[PDB]
RNA sequence: AUUCCGGUUGAUCCUGCCGGAGGCCACUGCUAUGGGGGUCCGACUAAGCCAUGCGAGUCAAGGGGGCGUCCCUUCUGGGACGCCACCGGCGGACGGCUCAGUAACACGUCGGUAACCUACCCUCGGGAGGGGGAUAACCCCGGGAAACUGGGGCUAAUCCCCCAUAGGCCUGGGGUACUGGAAGGUCCCCAGGCCGAAAGGGAGCCGUAAGGCUCCGCCCGAGGAUGGGCCGGCGGCCGAUUAGGUAGUUGGUGGGGUAACGGCCCACCAAGCCGAAGAUCGGUACGGGCCGUGAGAGCGGGAGCCCGGAGAUGGACACUGAGACACGGGUCCAGGCCCUACGGGGCGCAGCAGGCGCGAAACCUCCGCAAUGCGGGAAACCGCGACGGGGGGACCCCCAGUGCCGUGCCUCUGGCACGGCUUUUCCGGAGUGUAAAAAGCUCCGGGAAUAAGGGCUGGGCAAGGCCGGUGGCAGCCGCCGCGGUAAUACCGGCGGCCCGAGUGGUGGCCACUAUUAUUGGGCCUAAAGCGGCCGUAGCCGGGCCCGUAAGUCCCUGGCGAAAUCCCACGGCUCAACCGUGGG
């Protein structure tokens, strides 16, 4: 990138969270800008071809996508570069199967089967909150999408809360506060994919991030960053987890 | 030569079925594509004009070979999905 | 820096002309009918590697060390080099003859397939010997214990016939 | 294998250096049957000069035309259908190549931007009202040796320009809704100004028409994502036979400029800033992940694969654009070279091949977009010397061959004579394999047939006290030493030893070497204690009690990409190689 943006990606330099053979070929798919970031998402082509195995080559994979066979959060996606990320839902209505994308115990992305009833909800962590013209409130989520609320409701929402959203209509149906006793799932770091309940919260001076303590099922305590803790229920999970 | 089917998997998105098989044949040459197609068609009672054999592969010191084949329910879909070279190689269409 | 370069898998002697070493190696070469010295040296290196792993693990402690310790014992007694009740100490008493006894050539000779070591070598190279249903043409292949008894003439070979003239002469001894 | 062996004397024990014996890299003599895997092959001298071909396009669902084929009525025409260029849109700033410059915030690592830009993409909230204009293509006439280029006629758009509204930016006065560790920020209300949008466009069905219904699209705002700019602390070369350096130099106040902070640049006010803990200047060099070697502590290198930087004959400078001061785009100077009708006009392979030159030193002017990706397109698709496939090559690593058996004879290792057997390898066929081929793999027919060299032979150091030549000559010799007419050492024969598809010669680095010494060396007589003493920085510093918690130790959060290294298991016949896990 001497004069401008990069458009290519070598296999050896690909993100470490994909399931991919790094020496089989030279190039990999450089993902398009979109919802999540490079460290927590994977292009759709690898989901079609490498993970589920409905195609052998990229060319016939593009023929499936251009016919409208895959839904992500209930919306048709045709771009083979489109990123799919944490807590997203993948639906194939023709075969009638649904999956949720989740990190592994070693940090890689996997597809977890779920029921059709649960496939209509998506949990969204509140990443930021601001004031917008007309004195309305805009909520900015962990996957980059936004929502608007009136000034009357401004005290029901704070950062790190989780909103259960109905897709594709994008209508709110639940709010899960972040506090002691909440049920959390870890999405990054050394303690990735562990889950439990919140025990303590600690804070530091001068912009150092804050840390939380979590108790798991067997009674062990472990710490992590506050922003790595995803709230999934009051005292039991609201979604199916492995 | 004797044929044993190992797995048969359906693909509703493409509209085909994918078949994996083994051929056991001590003391014989590698089976031809014609013989394999005829035997495979008869065992499965499948129309022969919409059946493609992707490959037949032999190994170093084995008495058996591994094969992979595909069956399409419609001729138009087959002509639309498969590359030209695999149809020419299997005798389905004639070269230009 | 520099990219990877593939390295040799055997080690050469520190001095090429030492009388005692030459005598010992000549005895081994003649008994087991190896083609050249490097073949012998290959097997020697294998032995040393095993020893070097045992010396390192006796002096270690922690969680990974115990995993590697049991892995070493399991691999050693899967190859048929140790009895099923051996301990780590018994690794240090292995000799070169133990490894040379596991070659496919030696095993074909001991089972009675051939009358001589050289005949066994040729039997293997020309493709008359099958191991667990598969033909192997490398005389130096090390035989696992679990597959030792499925070693026979290939079912397409001329020798897989009790009336073949050369097979009868082999049975005669 | 945490190692020794030869050399100073008539003989001895030391210090000390030289040589032998190991690994890896480059060149090279002689000699070569086969297959597989891999990140190998004009890097060292010349970042020298280059003929020819190719290495970047794509969209007919943005727009008017030309040509052709059919159908209806056709005097006309209207249709469908397919080609071709032009206008218009997006891309050409990535990918590929080389290592000259550079000792620097260039690079590694942890942090920061509340001091900043971002076309393509994602979500939510809104908008699409009214006018005008030219011009290529096409027709007439051309100019010039060519490179190029003139005038007149007519035409369209998702082309260009206005007007409105939304919107943006600056400053002054109030209010306290948001995030955050903290507001020169966001939000609301007045007031003075400046700038200032859009394509309801295209395709298809139901439409008798009216008009829907999908598909692809245009503009504004808030946020994200992606790609970057800028800043800080810390870390890694050699020289004192280089000791003082700096004057926009170091800081302050007021401005300009920039996307943005800043002596980045100005105007004024001061005298600061760096340095024996090595400034300044000179030498050499792209940095890292890594690689070679060694028991380790260490010592040496940083071409090939990945991440960052820089360059396009040398030196300066601009246009367009979201992004360039742009390798296959522009301008000037210097320096080469090419074509002219002599008036002028052009070109720099450090892209793939190929050529010359320089040297000890390095390949085909090949096939394909089938795989992996990128750009364009609604899609089907199209292009790509990237990448994939082969060709030449003692590049690296792994697995094999050059026969085997029985009975006799022999100088009994080996050689010969009889009888038998097998076909990896070799010759000829069928299948599978491949984009097409070639290799490879499974079968069939023939037949021991088609396949061994290089160095050494007195000691070190394994191997001859044999024969013939030469006669201090010729020659050998890493070192010690042989050769003077009875040579185990030179030249040749016959034997023998080592390694073996290889084996020797030259140069480099590590080991040898405790001959660089932290681990771990020496200084009376062998190299080495200043002629003597006083003392500044630095290093080293007596006993007890109380406090602290900087060093130090233990536990736990966030990091130090992938490849490379070690182990088990699984896939290619096993392996080399490749995948899933643990370190
Ligand atoms: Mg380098
Ligand atoms: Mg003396
Ligand atoms: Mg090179
Ligand atoms: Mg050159
Ligand atoms: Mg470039
Ligand atoms: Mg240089
Ligand atoms: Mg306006
Ligand atoms: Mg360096
Ligand atoms: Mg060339
Ligand atoms: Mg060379
Ligand atoms: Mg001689
Ligand atoms: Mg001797
Ligand atoms: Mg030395
Ligand atoms: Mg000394
Ligand atoms: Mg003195
Ligand atoms: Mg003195
Ligand atoms: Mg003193
Ligand atoms: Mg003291
Ligand atoms: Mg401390
Ligand atoms: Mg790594
Ligand atoms: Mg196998
Ligand atoms: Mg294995
Ligand atoms: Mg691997």
């Amino acid at each position: 990138a001497r004069k401008g943006p990069k458009r290519h990606l070598k296999r050896l330099a690909a993100p470490t969270s994909w399931y991919i053979e790094r020496k089989a070929y030279k190039w990999a798919v450089r993902p398009r800008p979109g919802p999540h970031n490079m460290r927590t998402s994977i292009p759709l082509l690898y989901i079609v071809r490498d993970y589920l195995g409905y195609a052998k080559t990229a060319r016939e994979a593009r023929k499936i996508l251009n016919e409208g066979k895959f839904l992500v959060d209930g919306r048709v996606r045709k771009d083979y570069k489109f990123p799919v990320g944490i807590m997203d839902v993948v639906s194939i209505p023709e075969t009638g199967e649904h999956y949720r994308v989740l990190p592994n115990r070693i940090g890689k992305l996997i597809l977890h089967p779920i029921s059709e009833e649960e496939a209509n909800i998506k949990p969204l962590r509140i990443r930021n909150k601001r004031m917008v013209k007309g004195a309305k409130i805009q909520l900015n989520f962990h996957d980059g999408t936004n929502h608007l609320i009136p000034l009357s409701e401004k005290d029901n929402y704070f950062t790190s809360y989780t909103v259960l959203m109905k897709v594709p209509e994008r209508e709110i149906l639940e709010v899960l506060p972040f506090e002691k006793g909440a049920y959390v799932f870890v999405t990054q770091g050394k303690n990735v994919a562990r889950k439990g309940r919140i025990v303590e919260i600690k804070k530091f001076p001068m912009g150092w991030p804050d840390v939380v303590t979590i108790e798991d099922e067997e009674g062990e305590l472990f710490d992590t960053l506050k922003e790595y803790a995803f709230v999934v229920g009051r005292d039991k999970p609201r979604i199916s987890l492995p | 030569m004797e044929i044993k089917i190992t797995e048969v998997k359906e693909n509703k998105l493409i509209g085909r079925k994918e078949i994996y098989f083994e051929i056991y044949h001590p003391g014989e040459p590698t089976p031809s594509r014609k013989d394999v197609k005829g035997k495979l068609v008869a065992m499965l009672d499948l129309n022969p004009e919409t059946t493609v054999i992707q490959y037949i592969r032999s190994y170093f010191g084995s008495y058996k070979s591994k094969g992979y084949a595909k069956y399409y329910y419609d001729k138009d879909r087959m002509l639309y999905i498969e590359p030209e070279y695999i149809l020419i190689r299997d005798g389905i269409i004639e070269k230009k | 820096g520099d990219p990877k370069r593939q390295r040799k898998k055997y080690e050469t002697p520190p001095h090429p002309w030492i009388k005692e070493r030459l005598d010992r190696e000549r005895v081994l070469m003649d008994k087991y009918e190896l083609k050249n010295k490097k073949e012998l040296w290959k097997h020697e290196t294998q032995l040393k590697n095993f020893r070097r792993r045992a010396r390192r693990l006796l002096a270690a402690r922690g969680k990974q060390a115990e995993i590697e310790r049991e892995q070493l014992l399991a691999r050693l007694k899967r190859l048929g080099l140790l009895p099923e009740d051996a301990v780590l100490d018994d690794v240090l008493s292995l000799t070169i003859e133990d490894i040379l006894e596991r070659r496919l050539q030696t095993i074909v000779y001991k089972k009675g397939l051939a009358r001589t070591m050289r005949q066994a070598r040729q039997l293997i190279v020309h493709g008359h010997i099958e191991v667990n249903g598969q033909i192997i043409r490398s005389p130096s292949y090390l035989v696992l214990k679990e597959e030792e008894d499925t070693i026979t003439y290939a079912r397409t070979s001329p020798f897989a016939n009790p009336q073949h003239p050369e097979r009868m002469m082999i049975e005669k001894a």
